């Protein structure tokens, strides 16, 4: 496979080319194609010439994702759980009106992913954060925060990135186990999104919360492909609810038909996709090295530890912000300054002043060049 | 407007 | 424009694979069988709108996709300026994943808990569980029938809007199962209580481009242009048989309600979905007239065979849609059968249908088929159906 090649996302209507040349290092879809195996699959059933309804029936679905979790994490799940959304943040969205009532609170750990937050607002529930500590210079969780948040407050739902967005970090079975713990001592139901669980760096191993927990009926899992194999567009999620009241209501309260191109495309990654899948995170990897000398050599006074996974790089500029007094969001100085686009603080809703997020899954060398403006960028008028 | 923006 | 291709709406396609719920679902969603039961279609999708799709997936990245820029709203809009001379503003267009799901977003904005729903019945189905959804309570107004041709009953329609809190109706134009293409004057006629009532009015007009050779489709909102409470939904989901592409249009002129969609509509479309429907729009007009003549065809042999081989059944030919509204009360009194049609017709005579228990209310004694199949297809089910009935 040929991660080099650089492919044209002009006239296609992509978010990241429209919605803000430019050197794109900020929402998170890849500039790697989407292999052939998930194309070729869609392409086979166009050739059935016809795009009606379509659900998942049968088994055959089921049994791609499971041998897929089981193979690589070694976590298992039952068939009746599992039910689909059109995107994750789409299932947030639903899972959250079901699970809260108006006055329930929902805790996130901070820095987040934004539409966590989103998700909470759009159903008027109100979030409290839990920031992580940085102590060690990889981030981990303030349990004695969380616990005393969970007991004090009105937690209903604590909605979580396992592995994080953006930090990175692959959590550990005890980290889980330990966080479980205090939410089934307070009744509190767990979301654990954990869509980055395949994208991650040779050394780390993915653990699904439900599998460090495994008899806590209250952890939903959400699992898709849209990250791993870059088909965010195709907007089809895996939900696996082990609650049955939850469950009757999904299906009961849930109006569900689904995209039979994004099933095919979906079901074909499960099913053939870990050979581009294992191909592309070691090119990610060697991406990450780069990065990592890079920033060692050019931008000392930055902190950034390689994260455990995702394609995304969490970098501390707070030294170069406060050198300069740079007034204006860093995603703003960096269009003006760089002709680079990143995600600023701004998208990450808490603890997250003075980082910037750089999505890396691009080609080395488009990488190289925006790291090298970024650097010109910064370093400019300073000794 | 991206999603995951805000 | 596609008029000098030659298509073959005879072809016979296999949907077995395919996770199709017409093939799979039956089971679930009404409670070698020859399937004329969900309005989707046995004709392929066409090969202008697959090509589309095909040219897209070799751009080879699909990732987070939106409508931007004007080339899509220009081709939406110059379809129905030509075809009902129906203009709207960019800025009111919006999308949905499916007309259904649109309306069950739109009711729950639309509706307060204590505000009612009015539908004229029978009904598409999912028209009441979107108010069931959001536990909005649905009155009912009965359509007149006479042999087959429904009107509204504007009598009970004004009676019911004055004297129950009714907030919104939604409303099939062209309507399901009955296949009536309202008249500018019916259209203009309930137009007129629902705005001396505030009443909201969603015009579901998925079914306005598939219509007998003659016919022509008038928005509610080119009927009555000057009210904002008008809510169009179109797609291009029935006609172009893309139902699984999720990808609907829905204008919306009313300030208020076009912001609230936009506060919980935050973009996320399906790249292959949307160049499947601009693809429509500004190529399929060919294919989609050959497809209509092919219907006219299958609706004039229907007409033939019910005459001859079921003379005591009701059945007038539809102005719009796919779908044949069959009045078999005669026969199901003689037969004396009490239990679903759909399940008799599926035990009896291997045959897929709706029943009335998929129409609301006011169905009694009918069932709908589906004809957008191959005609030969058409003459094998309708062939079962006469012998389970007959004697
Ligand atoms: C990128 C990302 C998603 C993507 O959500 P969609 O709604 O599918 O686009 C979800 N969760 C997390 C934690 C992410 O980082
Ligand atoms: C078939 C049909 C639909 C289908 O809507 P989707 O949600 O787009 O599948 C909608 N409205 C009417 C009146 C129909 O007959």
């Amino acid at each position: 496979y040929n991660f080099d090649e650089i492919i044209d996302r002009r006239y296609t209507n992509a978010m990241n080319v429209e919605g803000y040349e430019l050197i794109r290092m900020w929402v998170a879809d890849m500039d790697f194609g989407t292999p052939e195996v998930v194309l070729n699959a869609i392409r086979e059933r166009l050739n059935k010439k016809i795009l009606g309804y379509t659900n998942v029936f049968g088994s055959e679905y089921y049994e791609a994702f499971v041998s897929w979790t089981k193979k690589r994490y070694g976590f298992t799940f039952s068939q009746e759980h599992l039910v689909f959304s059109h995107g994750i943040v789409a299932g947030l969205i639903e899972l959250v009106g079901y699970i809260c009532d108006k006055d329930d609170k929902a805790l996130i750990v901070t820095p987040s992913y934004g539409p966590f937050k989103m998700a909470c607002d759009k159903n008027h529930i109100s979030t409290v954060y839990s920031p992580l500590i940085n102590h060690h210079g990889y981030y981990e969780i303030d349990f004695d925060d969380v616990r005393k948040k969970v007991e004090t407050e009105n937690i209903k739902l604590c909605i979580f990135a396992n592995p994080h967005n953006p930090t990175g970090r692959v959590w550990s079975e005890e980290e889980l186990a330990t966080l479980g713990q205090i939410m089934k001592e307070n009744d509190v139901w767990l979301i654990s999104d954990e869509i980055h669980c395949d994208i991650k760096r040779s050394g780390q191993s993915h653990i699904p919360f439900a599998k460090a927990v495994p008899d806590y009926d209250k952890i939903i899992t959400t699992m898709s492909q849209s990250k791993a194999f870059n088909i965010a567009g195709l907007m089809f999620s895996n939900i696996i609810i082990q609650n049955e009241s939850l469950l009757k209501t999904w299906n009961t309260h849930h109006f569900g038909t689904e995209n039979p191109l994004s099933v095919v495309a979906t079901q074909a990654a499960y099913e053939k996709g870990e050979g581009w899948l294992q191909a592309m995170n070691h090119y990610l990897d060697d991406n990450f090295n780069y990065l990592a000398d890079f920033l060692e050599k050019e931008l000392p006074h930055a902190e950034f530890k390689i994260p455990e996974a995702t394609y995304l790089a969490w970098v501390d500029l707070s030294y170069y912000i406060k050198e300069k007094d740079i007034d204006e969001s860093m995603a703003k100085f960096f269009i003006k300054n760089a002709g680079v686009i990143i995600e600023g603080a701004e998208q990450f809703v808490h603890n997250a002043e003075g980082h910037i997020r750089i999505n890396i899954a691009v080609p080395r060398e488009v990488m190289k060049k925006g790291l090298q403006k970024i650097k010109a960028a910064l370093v400019e008028n300073l000794y | 407007h991206h999603h995951h923006h805000h």
